[PDB]
């Protein structure tokens, strides 16, 4: 994982942009804003809380690599995403139509771009009266 | 620097006024007292004995109320600028277009007209003021977020239309029949039961248990019939109160359940958003930064969602339970296939 | 073409009259107002002060009501033809045989007799009209589909006979005892408590909380005893109202549950019907057409059935859950056998 | 032959009298009317206006009641012979030893003394009769199987002692405080609030919503205070009625649940009895006959038990569910051991 | 020997006084009667008719009450020594520092001042005594363990603030509107509805169903409007009583559930304590003795814990059920992995 | 499946009776009526909805073969029919008597001919006090 | 099973005591009474109902052998007896003491003789503070 | 197990300190007090009840060895301890923090010494934001 560790250290350097070895709330916020996304301080605080485990108010690189190396694909994630899909699955039949799914994706929560929603519907076979099983999606996300 | 604090205080005032929660309500409670401090005073103004003292106190309280309501109005319009949709002169105009804001301004100018009229003291201005004093209860009308109370009452009535209609029908029959029978057995001995309308008034005032006593049965047969029928009628007239109380409790519980479920909607959408962000994640440095941000956003969204998925009700928990059960069913069938 | 639209409008009128649902009830509501518009007017006719104005308005409203009810009657009989069982003259006669249709016609001819009598103005005709004016509440009697309200009341009373009898017994004992004791401590000081029947009337009017005030305790000992016993009696007399309110809610919930379950009966029978149709399916072209129709009917019936099988109640869902659990039990035992 | 029918009718009468169920209650209902037919008549006997007609009707009804109650007594004692424990003269004596049987006989001889006294017409006999007329409510006292109603009331009161005590305490404080304040603001202007006891009587009659009207506040400050405090007091005084109604419903539901569970006790014991009979089953012809009888008794007991084990409540069904779940847990652990 | 019995009786008295349970309450009940035996007597002292007899009986009962309360005070302080934290003079002082103990002593010295004043008979001492007689209800105030009743009432009101506010708002609107309309239709015909305040008093006394009868509508239009609006108002005014009754029941059930859950806290902590004691267990004779004591303490703690883990509620049992279900889920997934 | 496809195309031609390649609501209704069954337009609309997946208001032959080739026997059908039987199984004992079953078959829903009901009761062994387990029936239907 | 069938036929002959080949309610009742047990007609009717399946009011020998050959030991019996024991198992711990068990056996239902109750308690090892698991008993009954 | 039986007999002799072969409530209480722990008679009675099975009021050595030889590690103990931990596990996530755990250990029930609480927290890896799964602890206790 030497190449992986090198890439992670390079990304950490890009984030902090200094030898401190730590990224504060403002340090993360500035780099996030540079992409043109208009964050909010509250979610920066929540984010640094959710990454940092020592409770010192900043992220140490050992924790950076610790919660990097962890891959997204997990059974916990499997069931969490399955239930998140279920909350929108009327009748709990395991099938979601390509109409309400687009609306919830574009509108609810962090609104998604219409092109992205088209990408979502075209990602899987919409055939079958427009009802697609979200289980195939959950498995695809699991694959990673 | 300055703008940060400015918008911070602006948002604080907006959410203490337009979206009260917790201690904010205290302020509202305070003005509510002042609201009563108006109405009651004006009611006392009707009494000719206290009309002088009541009128003086009502003028003082009207000045105080006008000051308070003008301050609230200008705070509210200034705080409307907090949101971008209502930031700038266009935003102030848009907020003034809201029915509750125009109702507030119309009651404000009614109050100022009241004060000017009292200063003038014209006789027609007196009628104007008595009219404009009832214009203050519309603050209470505006207090509720678009008829929450009316919606709850109507929903409960509709949900229990069967029991309510049963009670109304049977109680109305009891009223009609008992009034008629008491009229028959007292149309002559008792003068107050001279006509059937009098007996109907007696029956309404009896079965409701108001019991004014202006009309009461006198003949012993009338007393016996009245007691016997009142025993049923009082229960059937009290039924709607209990039915509506139970319906209110049930309805509010259901609304709380639905609100708790809707609390899941936003976090779940956020979770799916960040999940696909991370999936699509897989300069290269910038792309890796994007991967990191998307995956950590996924983590926080998952944290929120799993936090909100605590079982609020036995039904909800058993439904998640049955999802798990169907999952087990599929697994055990797959196993039996493998064996 | 013409017949299609004719029968369409016929069915629409039949289901807006005989089987109201949603907006149909509005029409009924309207006539209900007219129903009151009669009764109340006639009650005011009793008052000698307004007997003239009330009589004129009641004649106008009686003409209007007769027109409306005749129109409803002829609409109803014409719409009865929609169903085959009641299509043709035999069908019209059969519908006229229904108790509610004959009640409607008898009230109609009572109304026409009322109008003719008022035109005549005979003194005996006046008594006839006062008799035939109460003949209008039978429209309300006919409104309910064969005593739904009475059935609900009786079922609730029977279901809670234990609590109701307990409350009645204890409250009756309190009434008897308190009335007797107040009579004893006031049979002489107070003139209105001269006899025990007077004390019983006082106790009934007190414990029900009617409190006319015609009879009230005067001696301080009488006041103390009356207050002490009334504190218990008012609660025990109010008990039946609350018991019946709770029973009404529970009973209607149970009826809704049973109706929801019965909603499954027809779709399930349809599902089994089409299942065996498809099974028996297995000229050859015509037979294949039959196979296709039977299998697609199976599909639609399965769709309906699975639609209706949503868990209405926690009990129903846990019962389906226990069916699945027994299924799993058998599967796991089979597995342990295989191992 | 003759004895079979004799004991059949004996058991039928015993279970229509001592253990009423269904139509049996109708007979009881009938006598209950007669019971009222006595009490009410005697109450009317108090009225000096109807004392003659009431006395004549009460004598006729007393003769009828004595005949009916003597017939019931002799039926009951004769039917007591049905059971072996109370068959023969010893059984009749033992039944006469029961408190309710001796109460019935004492009321019977009170009735016969009443009749003989009325025939005599002695003035002291008049007091004797008025005493012995209240001796008829003890039939109602005997009707309930050893204070079922009292037990239910006491159990409900105890179960809800927390809410009931809260309501009583707060309502009593409201009564004391409001009465005192109204007394203070009206001790002089209003004559009826002369002393604090008068104000306490007013407060009790107000907060209970009896509202006799003999004492009412007069000064506007008194009216305002009375209204404000009555708004709280009426609710706190009505609380116990609602609390007891809910408790009655809950308590009776729990009693029904416990009775349903106890219904299992006998069939389960029978099942175990016959199970071990069959097990111990394993001249040889006679022994085989015994095996057959024991095994078929096992079958019938199993039928009964499985019949009674239907899930009455969600809790019961989920408890059987958890028994099955623990069984599955053990099985799956055993499987994982085998793998 | 002597100290063992001394502390045994000390603890018995402390737990029959400060922590009553079961039969202990009887003693409290007894003193409560005496408490009323004071208040009622003093109320009768207000009546000028019975002021002599009431004053004599109140002096006797005041002597008795002072003796009883002094005995209770000295018992309580002596029993406070039972616990080590309050053993010795420091402990007695610390207990005297408690608000309820100082309230008891202040009421005691109020009582002794009352007795001394009555012996003196000074006119100012009479006012002093009437003041110090209300000082006896503070015993009831002290009876509840720091406002349990007030806490329950407040929690129920807050929990149902939605329904309560809906009912209050709608009922207040009905009161205002109906009073105004009746005032309008009776401001002239009826003298008692002279001003709007009079109509408001009438509306309050009507919708609460108190119905004094001092003010009643007279004009037929007024009667009709009053009846129509009272039909709604009486229900909306009775709503809060039912809402609070249901809330009281629900709240107390929830408190019982939470107390049952907290009953687990101590046994579970004990179980973990002894579990680690036994684990750390693994002179050698003394160490083996320690192992034995720790393991048997583990056994007893496990016994207690499993005893307390009976399912109190359907929700609790289904939650333990879902723990077992997740356990099974993991096991079956592990199995499918093994296959 | 060439013979199967040929038979399906022949049946489709018999249904539509023209080269349109599609069957509308009226086209299906006329052929259904020709057998003498008196349909209702509403259930024709529901039927074409339940077959057509494109939502164009008519059935395309590709969908015709798609929802033909699907065999009746499925686990979903298995459980659906089991529960449909259960709704009529008093006490949920898995056994239905040959008296209420006949009544529900002949009366409830689309009423069945008495000869058909006799066929039903005689299809499986009625012996055993008249109580027959519907599970055997469900398995027989599964076999197809 | 020829010897078994012969024994069953001999027992049937002893029961009916005639060549009718059937046992009515009175026929069973007389033989049951001969042992000195004082039956009740109602339970004779219930019994003949529970044996006879043809509904003809009497027992045919084919049914006699049918519901003989069926052995007591069954999983249905297993669970039924387990639950019957559970109804008396306070706390549902699977353990019943040798005090309430004796009382319920001797008193509830068809009362058992005290010697029989002593036989019951001595059948299995009462050791262990008097609490014996009824599961061992259920298995022993299963063994037959 | 001869050495084990000898050690158990030696410990029993140390407990009773006489040839009676039995340990009464007072006999146990005196030896327990000698360690300086201040017992209560009520829990001595409960203890002798929980050990003695004959109900004779004292412990016989056969029972002593019987409930000795039984090892702590059992599935019953496994689930009991798991649930005891769960009662303190907010949200039922299987994770307990090293702050409330210390408080409950030191305060609730028989209060534990602070050094012992430090021993508890340091027994397992506290890393991971302070949340440690109690399941690892339950397994460690199972190992014994
Ligand atoms: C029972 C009974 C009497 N009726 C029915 C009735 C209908 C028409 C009449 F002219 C007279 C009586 C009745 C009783 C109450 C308490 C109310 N108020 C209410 O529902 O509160 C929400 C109403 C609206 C009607
Ligand atoms: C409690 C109490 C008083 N009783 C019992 C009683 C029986 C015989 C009497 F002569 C006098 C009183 C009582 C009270 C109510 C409210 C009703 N009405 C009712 O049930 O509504 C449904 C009845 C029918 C009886
Ligand atoms: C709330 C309130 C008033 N109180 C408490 C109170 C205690 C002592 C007093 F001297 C005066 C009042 C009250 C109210 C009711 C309805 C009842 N009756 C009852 O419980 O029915 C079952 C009782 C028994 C007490
Ligand atoms: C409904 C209605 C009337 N209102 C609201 C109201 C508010 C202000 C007013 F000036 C007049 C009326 C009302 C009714 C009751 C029974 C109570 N008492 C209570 O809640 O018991 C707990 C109260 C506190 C208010």
């Amino acid at each position: 994982t030497e190449e992986q560790i090198a890439e992670f250290k390079e990304a950490f350097s890009l984030f902090d942009k200094d030898g401190d070895g730590t990224i504060t709330t403002k340090e993360l916020g500035t780099v996030m804003r540079s992409l043109g996304q208009n964050p909010t301080e509250a979610e920066l605080q929540d984010m640094i809380n959710e990454v940092d485990a020592d409770g010192n108010g900043t992220i140490d690189f050992p924790e950076f690599l610790t919660m990097m190396a962890r891959k997204m694909k997990d059974t916990d994630s499997e069931e969490e995403i399955r239930e998140a899909f279920r909350v929108f699955d009327k009748d709990g039949n395991g099938y979601i139509s390509a109409a309400e799914l687009r609306h919830v994706m574009t509108n609810l929560g962090e609104k998604l771009t219409d092109e992205e929603v088209d990408e979502m519907i075209r990602e899987a076979d919409i055939d079958g009266d427009g009802q697609v099983n979200y289980e195939e999606f959950v498995q695809m996300m699991t694959a990673k | 620097r300055r703008n940060v604090k400015y918008r911070r205080v602006q948002n604080y005032l907006y959410n203490v006024l337009e979206r009260p929660r917790g201690w904010a309500f205290i302020y509202h409670a305070f003005v509510f007292l002042l609201v009563f401090g108006c109405l009651i005073l004006s009611v006392f103004s009707t009494i000719p004995e206290h009309t002088k003292l009541a009128s003086s106190c009502l003028l003082i309280l009207e000045f105080v109320m006008i000051v308070v309501f003008g301050l609230e109005f200008i705070i509210r319009i200034w705080s409307a600028g907090c949101c971008c949709r209502y930031r700038g002169w266009q935003g102030r105009l848009r907020f003034a277009r809201k029915p509750f804001c125009v109702i507030d301004t119309i009651v404000l100018i009614a109050s100022i007209a009241v004060v000017s009229a009292k200063t003038q003291g014209n006789i027609f201005a007196t009628s104007a003021l008595r009219s404009l004093r009832f214009l203050q209860i519309l603050r209470m009308v505006r207090m509720d977020r678009r008829g929450g109370t009316w919606k709850l009452l109507g929903s409960v009535v509709y949900a229990h239309s069967k029991e309510l209609i049963t009670a109304w029908y049977i109680g109305f029959l009891v009223l009609i029949f008992s009034s008629f029978l008491v009229y028959l057995v007292e149309k002559d001995a008792n003068k107050e039961f001279s006509t059937y309308a009098d007996a109907l008034w007696w029956g309404t005032i009896t079965l409701t248990t108001i019991g004014y006593g202006d009309k009461t049965p006198l003949t012993w047969l009338g007393r016996l019939l009245s007691a016997g029928f009142a025993l049923l009628g009082i229960s059937f007239f009290a039924l709607p109160a209990g039915i509506l109380g139970s319906g209110f409790a049930l309805k509010v519980q259901e609304q709380h359940r639905q609100k708790h479920f809707e609390k899941r909607r936003n976090p779940a959408a956020n979770l799916i958003q960040c999940v696909w962000r991370s999936y699509a994640a897989d300069t290269p440095p910038l792309k890796t930064v994007i991967r990191a941000i998307r995956i950590m956003k996924f983590h926080v969204a998952k944290r929120k969602f799993k936090e909100t998925l605590r079982p609020y009700d036995v039904k909800d928990v058993i439904e998640q339970y049955s999802a798990g059960h169907l999952d087990m069913l599929c697994r055990i069938k797959s196993l039996q296939t493998r064996v």
